[PDB]
């Protein structure tokens, strides 16, 4: 009936002054735009169909044509930026915001989905969706005593759309918009559905990706213990955004970092630093580097949780990107740590895996490792154990590597290696 | 992100 | 000392 119609046929039907012919032609468009292989999105746009579909959204008396035009437009809006712009230029945003008030849950859900694709395009369309007043009718759809009474697919679409209103930077979402959405986000962060939890975490990860003022807004809502609980989930789609949110928070103040430690995040790190997914190990090691960039009492919490042997582990064997993040964790620790904490680090066997990485063809990691060697030597000066450390570096072939680095292309590497050889190996 | 309905 | 996701990756 409405399967495999040409764009020409769809235009003929939509241009008839017959509501039923228009409904059949809109369903035919929807079925075309729903096909897996190459939907003719640009052909539908060039035929001037978008304003016609947008005007069908207003046909309150024909709920089927509202659903069909809403689905058709959602599939166009899910395309490239140009294809999303075409939907916005067709006047779809206020028309989709009105549809959130529809008594039909399947039409209302379609409007949610469409707005999520529009807001997801970038900052400008996100902020345009907010200026047309989408947040209040969206949040009113979740104004229920228990989220479990809502349809699973419906709740997942709403959470996803709200996460897209939290997404993108330059600029970040309006503060006022973030303050309005956050109490609903916190509630979704406690829902039992894994997809709702994954998208709620992603929303939190976006809001924590900014200045300390933005991290504060989130931390003050008391979500860090719930993020730490989600950090221990079995589902990788929940752990990934949970770890990103936690990692972002610790880029903030020492006080914000402390909320993460107080919530018990460090107890999850033995499994995160040995996780079979390399992006988890990498981001967990990145999170560690920002905690070792903190206070001496925070470095002490890292020590007390038995995480130093785990940092020795990731430095010894991991994918290069994780090893680079481990080198940063070691330099940060040796920069802010006490003599006792640096002594402990060397005792745990950091020297051999640290010297082995001086063979990597990456100038940033060499600089980071050279800064770490320098800091460790500064602690050995305070103990008069410089000779003992010099022997350890010689014994695992580190001296031969630092000597070679004197004839390096990079100025900073050449100068740092030259200093260590002249100060402790001459 | 953007998502199509199939 | 502290680095953002963009600073690191």
């Amino acid at each position: 009936g409405t399967v495999n119609w040409s764009v020409e046929d769809i235009v003929k039907g939509i241009n008839s002054n017959n509501l039923e012919s228009q409904l059949q032609a809109t369903q035919a468009a929807r079925k075309l735009l729903s096909r897996e292989k190459q939907p003719p999105i640009d052909n539908i746009i060039r035929a001037g169909l978008i304003p016609k579909f947008v005007s069908f959204l207003g046909k309150t008396d024909c709920s089927p044509i509202q659903f069909e035009s809403a689905w058709a437009l959602t599939n166009i809006a899910s395309g490239t930026s140009e294809q999303t712009k075409a939907v916005v230029d067709g006047g779809a945003i206020p028309a989709f915001i009105s549809l959130l008030a529809s008594p039909h849950a399947h039409i209302s859900e379609q409007a949610v989905w469409a707005l999520g694709n529009i807001a997801g395009d970038g900052s400008a369309f996100r902020d345009l969706v907010i200026k047309h007043g989408a947040i209040d009718p969206l949040l009113a759809l979740l104004a229920v005593p228990d989220l479990s009474t809502l349809a699973c697919g419906y709740l997942r679409n709403l959470t996803w759309t709200l996460s897209n209103l939290c997404r993108n930077k330059n600029p970040a979402p309006p503060l006022d918009a973030v303050e309005q959405i956050l109490p609903t986000l916190v509630r979704l962060l406690h829902h039992n559905d894994p997809e709702v939890l994954a998208d709620s975490c992603w929303a939190i990860s976006y809001l924590t990706d900014g200045p300390n003022e933005r991290i504060e807004m989130v931390v003050k809502k008391g979500v860090v213990p719930q993020l730490v609980k989600l950090l221990g989930a079995t589902e990788l789609p929940i752990v990934t955004p949970a770890l990103r949110a936690i990692g972002n928070i610790v880029t903030g103040t020492d006080e914000q970092t402390q909320k993460v430690i107080d919530a018990g995040a460090l107890a999850v790190f033995p499994s995160l630093l040995t996780n079979p997914k390399t992006n988890i190990q990498k981001e967990a090691t990145w999170t560690m580097s920002n905690i070792t960039a903190g206070r001496q009492d925070q470095i002490q919490q890292v020590v007390n949780h038995g995480l130093v042997p785990f940092l020795v582990g990731v430095l010894s064997k991991a994918d290069f990107k994780t090893q680079k993040e481990a080198a940063w964790a070691i330099t940060n620790y040796t920069s802010g740590g006490t003599v006792e904490q640096i002594v402990y680090l060397v005792h745990c066997g950091i020297i051999e895996p640290l010297m082995n990485l001086l063979s990597a063809k990456d100038t940033k990691i060499i600089q980071v490792i050279l800064d770490a060697i320098s800091n460790i030597f500064q602690a050995a000066e305070k103990l008069g154990e410089t000779e003992k450390l010099s022997i350890m570096i010689e014994e695992c072939g580190g001296l031969d590597k630092i000597e070679a680095l004197q004839r390096h292309e990079n100025e900073s590497v050449y100068k740092a290696s030259l200093n260590l050889i002249e100060k402790y190996f001459s | 992100r953007k998502r199509t309905w199939r």
